[PDB]
RNA sequence: UCGAGAGGA
DNA sequence: TGCTTATCGGTAG
DNA sequence: CTACCGATAAGCAGACGATCCTCTCGA
């Protein structure tokens, strides 16, 4: 620990969850993809009330990437859709559209569409693997399992 | 006993989401699946499945049959499907030879015995699958 | 161990016959979709039938070994979780008397 | 979820999108034959299971002595006589949560409480 | 064992041995310490071949 | 001693119910869930403390 | 008669058996302690080979005493024939 | 029945005993019943096909001797009994 | 056929008697399958040795 | 010394290599073995003072 | 003498 | 536990 | 844009594995 803190039991929590490393295939129950060509339309009834609001770069793609999460996985190790979400838009932004649902929400999942102005459906399970297999979430790589000791 | 250290290693490659799907004698090189089902007159990919998957209600087994379909989809006719070298000279003679004698040794070596050494083959991709999912 | 024993092989062709004449279809004419608990039957870890009822098979499989119709060093098992049957008269198996 | 095929030929199908219409079709490459798509969703990967866990569970699952034997009751039908196992899903993280089975009504419950 | 039933989590399924050396250990015991004794002399067969060349 | 056969009969008794309250815990799904290790990894280490506890 | 059966490893695995043909069969010091039970065991001491056999009491005494044992009564004088 | 021939003499019934005695192997002569035949075709190049279709040698050939088992099926041992197996030099 | 049987008899005769004796489930050429623990002599020290 | 055949000396030649290689080491390459009949190979220079109980 | 097996603290 | 040898993609000429 | 400088992978065999001591059995 740092030497400032002699026993902070909190101080500990903070570190290892700083440290283990962590990524999308740890968290998501599923990786689905569905067809759905209106961005302002969505065939998911579940997926309806987060578009709206997202609404307020240049050409979309009719290729939906949906992935469903763990509401106990994401609390188990501190994590929130807000900090997910931005963890995707950072390594891409302009190559990809990401959306995410609430925090608040009883079902948790992300939409990822391709902004680049169909032959996307086998070229899309290729980034599939690379969100959940390659993409860092936090701490840093090598590390497993941290254990706090007394 | 007949001795024969005969021996098939189907393996099921990919770890990401690469499943492409075994070793024959005497062959130094690894054959997919569904040439080998094709080679066997069983030239239609439903049928072919049907051999693996026996419940067709289970979709999990189809999404990894799914990429070992694409891999081999430039062979389709079995005189395509028996072609390959297997070796050079001329050969579909000398792959054809191994199917009714080397391939399968057990249950028959004879020759009209298509559809009894495929279901075998349908049978043991089953169970490596099976164990892939954790079952 | 003193009451192990070992196999000597008996010819597996009259059993194939006798499990013909209970209920056996050919591999070589099977029916996936029209089959529902298709209970694939193996002899020596060899495929050869599928029978519809393996309950009352069993059944009448386990006494034709006690009457001596069948020699009871060849061994056989119903997996009723994976539906499959496996019957076997290989040489080099150990058997103990219970 | 579930994989359609050709009738003409008995072949794989590759899902194709109407550029001009909007709208998912189902193509083949051995033929020209084509469908509309019964399901929006194409490809699905599930990391987390929870299938197969009541997995291989025949009528004649009484036969089987080595499986052991309760004295708990059905919620419908409250039979007494029942027969229960472990997750069938045989994995490394899985838990010991029973599967309670009937011999004389064919209907299954969990002990499960969380 | 055949003699133990299917998913049993139980101590004495599992090796536990119960009896004390003056009691006499039940056939059930004697079998899972017979496991425990004949991977003790493979671990010393073996890790003394190591030691050798260890030393040398 | 006399009694002291039944006291360590009595010390593996309250044993085997300290391990049968933690198997039905974990039949309920309820269970501590120890980081890093699994559900079952954490139940074999706690049942073979309990086991060993009575023991020593 | 089918009052024996010989079962096989592979046969062993769809079968229950009853150690003790007494305590195993109603529903009820000397040593410590479903009813679907298809065979019933011979007697425990069936378990040991040849050597083992010879040592008495081997359940009283540590398990490499009677590996040690096992071998070693290989080593022994006596008479082994007649002729 | 094991028996081995020696020099200058008729095949000895060969014993358990006198193997392990003599220093000699216990092994069991053995006889098939070939069949000799030909089998000729006049025949020149095209056409060809068919042959339509055309020795008794002494009583059974010998083709060499197999070490036989002490106790097994075709050995005297087998038959033999206590009473008559301290006679053969043999323990019971 | 009986004046060649004579020499292959004694191949035979000798195939069984060298395998037997010395332990190798194999030609005499050695080397293959030189398995040595097939042939092994039997132990007289105790009845139940 | 002889009429010289050229390639039927090089195959001569090749044994005289494999001769003098095969004596100093009989190990020895990827394919190549060499023995003395009755079937057993010969003991080579590097083989006779080769480590553990030869020579050094 | 070479090579193979068995056994010992 | 090493070594060996092509393929690769990249800065500057 | 091409020629070159080194990058990581493809392909890929090597030789070692307790110390001493007892005895038989061949070919």
């Amino acid at each position: 620990l740092e030497p400032g803190h002699a026993a902070d039991q909190e101080q500990a929590k903070l570190i290892r969850s700083a440290i283990e490393h962590t990524t999308l295939k740890s968290v998501t129950i599923a990786s689905e993809i569905y067809y759905d060509p209106d961005p302002r339309s969505t065939v998911i009834p579940e997926d309806e009330e987060i578009i709206q609001l997202h609404f307020s770069f240049d050409q979309q793609s009719p290729w939906l990437l949906r992935l469903e999460l763990d509401r106990a996985a994401m609390n188990d190790k501190d994590l929130t859709m807000g900090q997910v979400g931005e963890r995707i838009k950072q390594t891409f932004k302009n190559d990809l559209f990401v959306i995410w649902s609430e925090d608040n929400d009883e079902k948790l999942i992300i939409r990822c569409r391709v902004v680049r102005p169909a032959e996307e459906d086998h070229m899309l399970k290729k980034i599939e693997n690379t969100m959940l297999e390659n993409i860092t979430l936090r701490g840093v790589e090598n590390i497993e399992r941290v254990v706090m000791m007394k | 006993k007949g001795r024969f250290i005969s021996t098939l290693q189907v393996k099921l490659y990919g770890r990401s989401s690469a499943r492409t799907i075994a070793t024959l004698p005497y062959i130094k090189q690894d054959i997919p699946i569904v040439i080998i089902f094709r080679a066997l007159g069983i030239i239609p990919d439903g049928e072919i499945l049907e051999h693996i998957c026996y419940d067709v209600n289970d979709w999990q087994m189809l999404e990894m049959l799914k990429p070992c379909v694409e891999d081999g989809f430039v062979i389709q006719d079995r005189e395509t499907a028996l072609d390959f070298i297997g070796r050079l000279g001329i050969r579909i003679q000398y792959a054809k030879d191994i199917l009714q004698k080397e391939f399968l040794p057990h249950i028959t070596q004879l020759e009209g015995f298509e559809s009894r050494k495929a279901f075998f083959l349908g049978y043991m991709i089953n169970r490596l699958l099976l164990c892939a999912l954790d079952r | 161990s003193l009451m192990s024993c070992i196999s000597v092989g008996t010819d597996p062709m009259p059993i194939i016959t006798f499990l013909s004449e209970w209920g056996m279809e050919p591999l070589e004419d099977y029916v996936p979709h029209q089959s529902p608990d298709a209970t694939r039957v193996f002899v020596n870890g060899v495929w050869h039938g599928v029978h519809r009822n393996p309950a009352r098979l069993m059944e009448t499989l386990r006494t034709l070994r006690r009457k001596g119709d069948i020699n009871p060093e060849v061994s056989m098992i119903r997996d009723i979780r994976e539906k499959e049957l496996k019957i076997f008269t290989d040489a080099g198996r150990v058997y103990r008397p219970l | 979820t579930t994989f359609r095929f050709c009738r003409d030929c008995n072949n794989m199908l590759y899902p194709r999108e109407d550029k001009e219409n909007n709208r998912l079709l189902f193509e083949c490459r051995t033929c020209s034959y084509v469908e509309e798509a019964g399901s929006p969703l194409v490809y699905r990967h599930e990391l987390i299971t929870n299938i197969g866990e009541t997995a291989g569970v025949v009528q004649d699952i009484g036969s089987d002595p080595t499986l052991p034997r309760s004295d708990r009751e059905c919620p419908k039908c409250h039979s007494r006589e029942n027969v229960f196992f472990q997750s069938q899903q045989r994995r490394k993280d899985t838990s010991m949560v029973l599967f309670f089975v009937c011999l004389s009504c064919s209907h299954i419950f969990t002990s499960d409480q969380k | 064992l055949p003699h133990f039933s299917k998913d049993d989590y139980s101590p004495e399924s599992k090796g536990f041995v119960e009896n004390s050396y003056l009691r006499g250990l039940t056939p059930q015991e004697f079998f899972f310490h017979a496991m425990g004794g004949r991977e003790g002399l493979i671990d010393t067969a073996v890790k003394t071949a190591e030691t050798g060349y260890i030393q040398r | 001693d006399g009694p002291t056969m039944r006291e360590i009969t009595e010390t593996i008794a309250e044993a085997k119910k300290k391990v049968l309250d933690v198997t039905k815990e974990a039949q309920a799904n309820l269970l501590t869930a120890k980081h890093g290790m699994t559900l079952r990894e954490s139940f074999e280490d706690n049942v073979v403390r309990f086991l060993n506890e009575a023991r020593d | 008669e089918g009052l024996v059966e010989y079962i096989d490893a592979e046969e062993e695995e769809s079968i229950l058996i009853a150690m003790q043909p007494e305590d195993l069969e109603p529903a009820e010091a000397k040593r410590i302690r479903a009813t679907t039970f298809t065979h019933c065991e011979i007697h425990p001491s069936m378990i040991l080979g040849v050597a083992a056999s010879i040592i008495p009491f081997p359940d009283h005494n540590q398990s490499p005493r009677n590996t040690y044992q096992s071998a070693m009564g290989k080593q022994a004088m006596g008479v082994f024939l007649t002729n | 029945k094991p028996m081995v021939n020696e020099s200058d003499g008729v095949t000895h019934a060969l014993y358990p005993q006198e193997a392990r005695l003599r220093n000699l192997t216990y092994s069991s002569g053995l006889f098939v019943d070939v069949k000799k035949r030909t089998y000729e075709a006049i025949d020149v190049p095209g056409r060809e096909l068919k042959y339509e279709l055309i020795d008794s040698e002494s009583g059974k050939v010998f083709i060499g001797r197999l070490p036989i088992m002490l106790r097994s099926k075709n050995c005297y041992l087998s038959e033999a009994t206590e009473s008559d197996l301290y006679k053969l030099k043999e323990c019971p | 056929f009986n004046m060649k049987l004579a020499i292959n008899a004694k191949t035979i005769t000798s195939g069984l008697k060298y395998a037997l004796a010395t332990g190798n489930w194999g030609e005499q050429k050695k080397a293959m399958s030189s398995r040595a623990g097939v042939s092994q002599v039997l132990n007289r020290y105790t009845y139940s040795s | 010394h002889n009429g010289a055949p050229h390639h039927a000396i090089e195959e001569a030649e090749s044994l005289l290599q494999f001769h003098v290689a095969t004596y100093m080491d009989n190990d020895i390459a990827g394919q190549p073995q060499a023995l003395q009949k009755s079937g057993r190979p010969v003991k080579s220079i590097r083989a006779r003072l080769k480590g553990k109980e030869g020579r050094i």
